[PDB]
RNA sequence: ACCUCGGAGCAGAACCCAACCUCCGAGCAGUACAUGCUAAGACUUCACCAGUCAAAGCGAACCUCAAUUGAUCCAAUAACUUGACCAACGGAACAAGUUACCCUAGGG
RNA sequence: GCCUGGUGAUAGCUGGUUGUCCAAGAUAGAAUCUUAGUUCAACUUUAAAUUUGCCCACAGAACCAAAUCCCCUUGUAAAUUUAACUGUUAGUCCAAAGAGGAACAGCUCUUUGGACACUAGGAAAAAACCUUGUAGAGAGAGUAAAAAAUUUAACACCCAUAGUAGGCCUAAAAGCAGCCACCAAUUAAGAAAGCGUUCAAGCUCAACACCUCCCAAACAUAUA
């Protein structure tokens, strides 16, 4: 019968290899999730379609922030085939009530503070 | 006795009742009696299958013609048939109940050994006749010996350990990769994608 | 279907794009490595015995004859106390240069046997070998002196 | 051949799960006569109907078994109670064979 | 018989049910002279009241596998109750676990999950496989799924005497009809591994000396 998977903690657990590959520090880790879908929830079971709409992905391509807390990694953990997940970076700051407007979200994975349309 | 001892059809004490065909006595890798015991060279299974009463004819009567009793002896491993296969009776209509008891038959799962030779006798001289017989059988078997076995399951580690392919079914199938165990069976990640319903795949690692 | 069948089932299609990927690829070295890179010491005592044994050797091209013409051979070379030697020249060529026989060198190859002797009764072995228009007289070595086939004839004579 | 009820497998670990699927059974017997009366809280055969469990209390002493069964109306009875192999077992108060003469409405 | 009337007989069956536009919406079952149907439930819909629902972590659930129940956090926004009713149900196929059958069926029966009876792209066409969902216009852009890969089988050139026509059994069966030993000579050829003869004699092998009419067209070379 087709059922729900649990994944082992080994499968959860990184090599100093997967630190070399990826930019990562198991020690001072990241506090915020991206998490984008890149899959549909079609084809997929009822509980994955939910997971979907409680993380706030039901449209694809769409960036969304979460807490990187075993809570909402269990969350991420039954969708981990649907979505991407990157750490959220952040070169400068968090944004200020000052510079809360003109904020933009770069590709990379940074969000930038200060968002001018001017050449460097 | 260094021969065949004689195979029943079926038991003394019979099975009076019926039983439902579970497939899976021929699905996967066998658990009962893989390795040798005070043997030297055997027929392993290359793949599952049942054996009736004229395959153990055909190993009895095929290996006791062609063998040398004063330089080897011979074990077999799968014991009678004792599955009760039932086949309703012929050209009559569906359901009112399960047939009657036809024949009875042994489950082989793949990586059995089937017959244990012994003895004063090298592994060419016996290749031949269990090659016969290895391909007289329904599953696809092998004549193999001690070393060969070794050797065999040796080389199984080196693919494991040789391939340049970062992508095994292992860890596709038991991480849940690309969601994957919606097209699996849950004993695919037991068998690790070896073992196609009752076939087998040495060439796959 | 049921999930054993007695043909191979058909895989559903992600299934069997799993089982094409995760094939398995073998390791492919930079430079291929196949394009990088008792009774012979009884026959050293035994011949090496021979060697010091005689004094007058001589050989010829034993092939062309029959068993019981062999036996002839043996038989009328045994009325002599001369002994013929059917041996390896593979170790022979080793034997020469250890027992010191640059000009014999050049002779032991191919099929030939071991005239070996302390008396001759060459002559009359040659009264033997004229009577088969074949089987010619190869060179021998007397106490390290060579002796052609001409030598045969002076010394034999 | 079957039609209702129960146990086991199918259905491996909360519950549920079919088949003219695989195997066992049931349609009682025995003991007791407080097998009295009441009453919080629950379970429940996937509805309903039926079923089950029950503390405290009053009154007294100092039930086993798995299934072991049948609605309403009607009867019988002063009353309490009793009444179907209604087994087609949610049961019409009482109704057989056959039609290449069949007929009509439809389905394959 | 036929006509008129009862008579708009009755029909769980067939057929048919007429403007616009939007919204929400599909698969447990139990009884039944019942399986072409109904009733209750489940699911569905609107309105209303309220307060939790869903996802879940430790702990926890029995003796004779995949998982589930339970469940705070957390992530979310629903749920229950009240009122009022209709409608739907032999679903089909695929994946998985099974049962019956022939480990046949576009076969029959359960379970879990998808998809289809809702869109579009792909797979030749294509209900059910893969990608993908929420709706409009655009002569913009980035992508997703997405193109079948294979082609086989040469082989060692020689070199062979002798105890012996090994004993016994066998008409004789000699290495070769069977039992037993299976030693030995030269440098070395087995008391013999295949032809072969009633039996022989003859041939090879090991070992010695050299070593209905096919069905895209096509194309192996330019940097992913
Ligand atoms: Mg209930
Ligand atoms: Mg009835
Ligand atoms: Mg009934
Ligand atoms: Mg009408
Ligand atoms: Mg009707
Ligand atoms: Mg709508
Ligand atoms: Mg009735
Ligand atoms: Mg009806
Ligand atoms: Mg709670």
């Amino acid at each position: 019968k087709f059922t729900r998977s649990r994944i082992p903690e080994k499968v959860f657990q990184a090599s100093p290899e997967d630190h070399e590959k990826y930019g990562g520090d198991p020690q001072n880790p990241h506090k915020l999730h991206i998490v984008t879908r890149i899959k549909s929830t079609r084809r997929r079971p009822y509980w994955e379609k939910d997971i979907i709409k409680m993380l706030g992905l039901e449209k694809a391509h769409t960036p969304q922030v979460h807490k990187n807390i075993p809570s909402v990694n269990a969350k991420l953990k039954v969708v981990k085939h649907l979505i991407r997940i990157k750490p959220l970076k952040l070169p400068q700051g968090l944004p200020a009530e000052e510079n809360m407007s003109n904020t933009c979200l770069k590709s990379t994975g940074e969000l930038v503070v200060q968002w001018h349309l001017k050449p460097v | 006795k260094p021969k065949l001892r004689f195979i029943e059809r079926a038991p003394l004490v019979p099975k009076v009742r019926r039983e439902p065909k579970n497939l899976s006595d021929i699905r996967g890798p066998s658990t009962e009696a893989t390795e040798f015991t005070e043997g030297n060279f055997a027929i392993l299974a290359l793949g599952g299958g049942y054996l009736h009463w004229g395959h153990f004819e055909m190993m009895r009567l095929t290996i006791n013609r062609s063998m040398d009793p004063k330089n080897m002896f011979a074990i077999w491993r799968v014991p009678a048939p004792f599955k009760p296969i039932t086949r309703k009776s012929v050209g009559h209509r569906m359901g009112g109940g399960k047939g009657a008891i036809d024949h009875y038959v042994t489950p082989v799962k793949a990586g059995r050994l089937v017959v244990e030779m012994g003895g004063r006798c090298e592994f060419e001289e016996v290749q031949g006749f269990l090659d016969q017989v290895a391909h007289k059988l329904p599953f696809a078997a092998k004549a193999v010996s001690r070393g060969t076995l070794e050797k065999m399951r040796k080389d199984q580690e080196e693919r494991e350990r040789n391939n340049q392919n970062p992508w095994t079914f292992e860890r596709i199938a038991t991480a849940n990769m690309l969601g994957i165990r919606k097209v699996l069976s849950p004993y695919d990640l037991t068998h690790k994608g070896k073992y196609w319903g009752k076939f087998y795949m040495p060439k796959r690692v | 279907s049921k999930a054993v069948t007695r043909h191979r089932r058909v895989m559903h299609f992600q299934r069997q794009k799993l089982m094409a990927v995760t094939e398995y690829i073998p390791p492919k070295p930079a430079i291929h490595p196949s394009c990088l890179p008792g009774l012979i010491r009884l026959l050293r005592r035994e011949i090496a015995a021979v060697f010091q044994d005689n004094r007058m050797i001589a050989v010829c091209q034993n092939v062309a004859l029959s068993a019981e013409d062999k036996l002839l051979m043996r038989h009328q070379l045994r009325k002599h106390k001369i002994l013929m030697k059917v041996f390896p020249n593979q170790v022979l060529k080793p034997f020469l240069e250890d027992s010191k026989y640059q000009n014999l060198l050049p002779l032991f190859v191919g099929h030939n046997m071991l005239l070996v002797s302390e008396e001759p009764k060459v002559k009359e072995m040659v009264r033997i070998l004229r009577t088969v228009p074949f089987l010619p007289l190869l060179g021998g070595c007397i106490d390290d002196t060579i002796l052609s086939r001409q030598g045969f004839i002076n010394y034999s004579k």
